[PDB]
């Protein structure tokens, strides 16, 4: 939280519809902090959603 | 003025691992980038890894990233070599050394402004 | 291997002029001006002498100099000295924050 | 003329000079809400960067619909800066503030 004093950007991963339809995978995509809203107030702040 | 105190030589066996230090002195610990360059005895030298010491980057080399993990301290003044699954290939003379300035709005790790180096010490390996 | 070519040795007299190339790619030194020049006297560790192709450090006369050219840099080493015996090294910007090192070359004095 | 679009909330950028003097304007000094424009006769150099390097990710959407986003940063991390003359700035804001007075 405090070692970089610099805007690095968050390293989240998500799960994507691959082509199949039904089939899905693990990937990952980084975002700067004012596109990412944390989703709720419980001290498990490790889960976001677009600001959209 | 500054110069770079570096641990001592020692001997290890193949697949094991080694943790070289180097600390610093007289110059903010900060303010440059520290940097690391191998030589194998009797061989041309080559390139392991920087670190922005204000941070936990590294820029470490695509061969060795893998078998690289350094690290650093503040408080010690300190910037630890670290290496793993050691062939007999590593053995070699490793040398501490400050690299460009470092602050806001440019990266300069890519510079080879080595002002300057530390004592060198050897592994030894087979 | 280095992915930077240099010869093995050069030799000459006191008071004759010596120069020595690196020679890399189009890509690393030769997209940069970051090239930098390394001298390893026998035993000891090595010594700086010059970055940024033609700028120098505190110590060193104007001796030496250094120059680019396409995929190619240079040393010169002008009136060669009786103390001179001693590797030099070239070394210079890799692109993708990565640095790289030549194998360098032996001159001796005669 | 060749109107220039480009997008800007708070300076105007690589806008046509003033021919031959500083001039202010606005449709009722009197009121703060109206935007009291200017239009500057010399150019002030302004100069921006972003140094951290990124690189482009792919990720296949669905059928065939690919969504590109921000992948590894090769690099070092470092801030996003933007840069003026500071002299320059200041002779002409505060030539800006002659003219506001030949208004104010
Ligand atoms: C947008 O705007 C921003 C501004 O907001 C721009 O950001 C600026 O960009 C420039 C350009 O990149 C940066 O310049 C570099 O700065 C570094 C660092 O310099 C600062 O720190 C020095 C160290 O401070 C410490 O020591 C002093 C005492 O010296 C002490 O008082 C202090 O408290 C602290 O403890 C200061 O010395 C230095 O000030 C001096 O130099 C200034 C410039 O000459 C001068 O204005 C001052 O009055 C004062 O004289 C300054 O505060 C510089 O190191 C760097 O210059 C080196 O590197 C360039 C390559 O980038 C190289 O060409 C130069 O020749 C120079 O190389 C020498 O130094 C290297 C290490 O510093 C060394 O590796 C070289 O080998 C060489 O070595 C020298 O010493 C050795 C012995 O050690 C000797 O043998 C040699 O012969 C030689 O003498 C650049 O000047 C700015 O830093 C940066 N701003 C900030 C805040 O970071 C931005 O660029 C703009 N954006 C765009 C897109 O343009
Ligand atoms: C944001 O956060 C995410 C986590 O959600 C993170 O992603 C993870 O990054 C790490 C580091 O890059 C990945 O670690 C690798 O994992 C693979 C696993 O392999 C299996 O799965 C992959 C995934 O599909 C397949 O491609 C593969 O075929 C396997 O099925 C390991 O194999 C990797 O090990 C090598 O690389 C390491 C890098 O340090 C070495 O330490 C290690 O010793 C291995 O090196 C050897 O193999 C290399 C070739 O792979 C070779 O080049 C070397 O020379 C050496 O021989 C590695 O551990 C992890 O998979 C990522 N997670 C996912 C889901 O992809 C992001 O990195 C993070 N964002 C940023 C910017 O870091
Ligand atoms: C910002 O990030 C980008 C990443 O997207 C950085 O751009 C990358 O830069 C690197 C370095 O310039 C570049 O990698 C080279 O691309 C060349 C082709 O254009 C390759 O030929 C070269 O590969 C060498 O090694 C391979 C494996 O050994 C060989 O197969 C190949 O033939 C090359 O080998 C020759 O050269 C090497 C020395 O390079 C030598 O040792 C060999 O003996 C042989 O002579 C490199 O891979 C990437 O392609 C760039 N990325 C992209 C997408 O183009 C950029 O640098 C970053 N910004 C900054 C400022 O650093």
């Amino acid at each position: 939280v405090k070692n970089g004093t610099v805007e690095e950007m968050k390293n989240c991963s998500f799960n994507t519809t691959t082509e199949i339809r039904d089939k899905e995978k693990k990937e990952y995509a980084l975002f700067y902090k004012p596109d990412i809203v944390p989703l709720s107030e419980t001290n498990n702040t490790s889960e976001y959603r677009l600001i959209n | 003025q500054v110069q770079l105190v570096q641990s001592g030589a020692e001997m290890k066996k193949p697949g094991a691992s080694v943790k070289v230090s180097c600390k610093a002195s007289g110059y903010t610990f900060t303010d440059y980038y520290i940097h690391w360059v191998r030589q194998a005895p009797g061989q041309g030298l080559e390139w392991m890894g920087w670190i922005n010491p204000n941070t936990g980057r590294t820029n470490s080399a695509q061969k060795f990233q893998g078998r690289v993990t350094m690290t650093r301290d503040t408080s010690i003044s300190t910037a630890y070599m670290e290496l793993s699954r050691l062939t007999s290939d590593d053995t070699a003379v490793y040398y501490c050394a400050t690299g460009g300035w470092i602050g806001l709005y440019y990266d300069s790790s890519g510079y080879p402004n080595f002002d300057y180096w530390g004592q060198g010490t050897l592994v030894t390996v087979s | 291997q280095s992915a930077l070519t240099q010869p093995a040795s050069v030799s000459g007299s006191p008071g004759q002029s010596i120069t020595i190339s690196c020679t890399g790619t189009s890509y690393d030194v030769g997209s940069y001006n970051l090239v930098s020049w390394y001298q390893q006297h026998p035993g000891k560790a090595p010594k700086y002498m010059i970055y940024e192709v033609n700028k120098r450090p505190s110590g060193v006369s104007n001796r030496f100099s250094g120059s680019k050219s396409g995929n190619t840099a240079s040393l010169t080493i002008s009136g060669l000295q009786a103390e001179d015996e001693a590797d030099y090294y070239c070394c210079s910007y890799a692109g993708s924050s990565t640095v790289v090192f030549g194998g360098g070359t032996k001159l001796t004095v005669l | 003329h060749g109107i220039r679009p480009v997008v800007s909330t708070q300076l105007l950028l690589n806008g046509s000079l003033a021919e031959k003097e500083i001039v202010i304007r606005s449709e009722n000094l009197t009121n703060n809400a109206k935007i009291i424009i200017v239009h500057l006769h010399t150019p002030v150099e302004i100069v921006c960067t972003r140094p951290n390097n990124n690189t482009r990710k792919s990720v296949r959407i669905g059928p065939g619909q690919t969504f590109y986003a921000t992948g590894d940063i090769i690099g070092d991390i470092k801030q996003a800066h933007c840069n003026i003359s500071e002299e320059k700035w200041n002779d002409t804001l505060q030539k800006v503030g002659i003219e506001l007075q030949k208004h104010f």
